[PDB]
């Protein structure tokens, strides 16, 4: 699993926030 | 451009460090120097990420993982992929050793969860104690793992390094309190990171808008210490398509991206059908008009906090759709089924309310005052907590 193995449990939950956070669409 | 966007950092001592801003560089170092250093890129929000994992942050787009089924071409692609939007990167921003550190130590064997043995997973400083780390590499100083706890970046950019240890100067005190000394001596606009064991060096602020209380619990475990909340408002992402309900803490969203859309809007007076506000007693989500109504002085308070208009609390359309129970996992509440099995009377647990005829009012209301009522679950919500 080499490109998230050197993560923390938090640190990737924090990460997906942000990206989800980043590109999330505005409502119609 | 930013002037602090990365700091070079070097080892000038048994467990001794220095690091210098970009800015504050006397000379353009070379591709060795850049190689040879610990190099921390500075992102959105002020944490600053070694190479290997800044590099694994870059993120693939939507479209591009959906158009891509293969595999191992797969991690090829994001590779090229995350390799270019790097190298490009890198250009801009001057640096010529773009070495990235992902390497791993070869003499180490894994444990059978593919994990690292407990007698694999820590750093001995010489006079600190232990630190734990996550992954060993190769090139261990490069890739971010032997740094210190904390990282103070004072207002002229200067970088000052500090371990915690057992028994310090700090011992059994609060992090605010260090937080404290330390923009007296350097300045009220001084930055402190906080290492985690991946290396990452997460800022203070950052932490707190993600759970109050993480940077303190954070500094006490590096001197080995441990001590003992929903959000004020949140915002629903999700509901699409529909989708699932995704409430994303405001004070997150604003302090952290002050100029995203969800931000500008909110901040407008918009989007406040998706908005919630916790009452007064700390165990209910409602609307903002009915907390307005049924709270004036509360409503006034919470939203000059949070930093929203309150407008929004003269807001109302002409509640059935939202899911029967949310969860509060860091800063957003999450329907039950998108909880990963790991993560699941819980104090964390909201029931979507009903009226005495059955009926959906649109709050939401911690478990933990069902039970002190000894109020039932509707069943929706009982079905999917069994
Ligand atoms: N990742
Ligand atoms: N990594
Ligand atoms: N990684």
């Amino acid at each position: 699993h080499h490109q998230s193995n050197g993560f923390t449990s938090l640190d990737l939950e924090m990460i997906e926030l942000e990206n989800f956070v980043l590109h999330c669409p505005l409502p119609e | 451009r930013r002037t602090d966007e990365y700091i070079l950092v070097r080892q000038t001592g048994q467990d001794k460090f220095a690091g210098t801003t970009k800015c504050n560089l006397d000379h353009l170092p070379t591709k060795a120097e850049f190689n040879a250093s610990c190099r921390l890129y500075r992102d959105g929000v002020g944490n600053y990420y070694p190479p290997p994992l800044a590099f694994e942050r870059i993120d693939l787009p939507e479209q591009l993982a959906a158009q891509l089924l293969e595999p191992r071409e797969q991690s090829k692609q994001c590779f090229q992929y995350k390799l270019e939007v790097w190298n490009r990167a890198h250009a801009e921003m001057g640096i010529t050793g773009t070495d990235i550190f992902y390497q791993t130590d070869k003499n180490i064997k894994l444990d059978r969860n593919y994990k690292l043995r407990p007698e694999d997973r820590y750093i001995q400083t010489e006079k600190y104690g232990r630190r734990e780390i996550q992954k060993r590499y190769e090139h261990q100083f490069q890739a971010g793992s032997l740094l210190p706890d904390i990282l103070i970046k004072t207002p002229q950019n200067d970088i000052h390094f500090s371990y915690r240890f057992a028994g310090d100067a700090y011992a059994n005190k609060r992090f605010e309190e260090f937080e404290r000394a330390i923009k007296t001596k350097y300045g009220s606009d001084t930055e402190i990171k906080l290492k985690s064991k991946s290396g990452i060096m997460h800022d203070s602020k950052y932490l707190e808008s993600w759970e109050r209380g993480s940077a303190d619990i954070r500094f006490a475990e590096f001197a080995g210490e441990n001590r003992a909340q929903f959000p004020a408002a949140t915002v629903n992402m999700g509901r699409q398509p529909m989708t699932r309900d995704r409430h994303v803490s405001v004070d997150y969203l604003l302090q952290n991206l002050p100029n995203s859309p969800w931000t500008q809007a909110l901040k407008e007076g918009k989007l406040w059908d998706r908005v919630q506000v916790l009452a007064r007693d700390g165990n209910r989500y409602m609307s903002p008009s009915r907390l307005e109504y049924s709270d004036p002085e509360h409503f006034t308070q919470l939203m000059d906090q949070v930093g929203l208009p309150v407008s929004m609390g003269r807001q109302s359309h002409a509640f059935d759709r939202q899911a029967a129970v949310i969860v509060a996992d860091g800063p957003n509440l999450r329907e039950v089924p998108d909880l990963s099995p790991e993560k699941l009377s819980q104090k964390d647990v909201l029931i979507a309310d009903r009226n005495e005829k059955g009926q959906r009012t649109g709050t939401y209301t911690n478990v933990v005052e069902y039970e002190r009522l000894m109020m039932k679950l509707p069943s929706d919500a009982a079905q999917l907590l069994a």
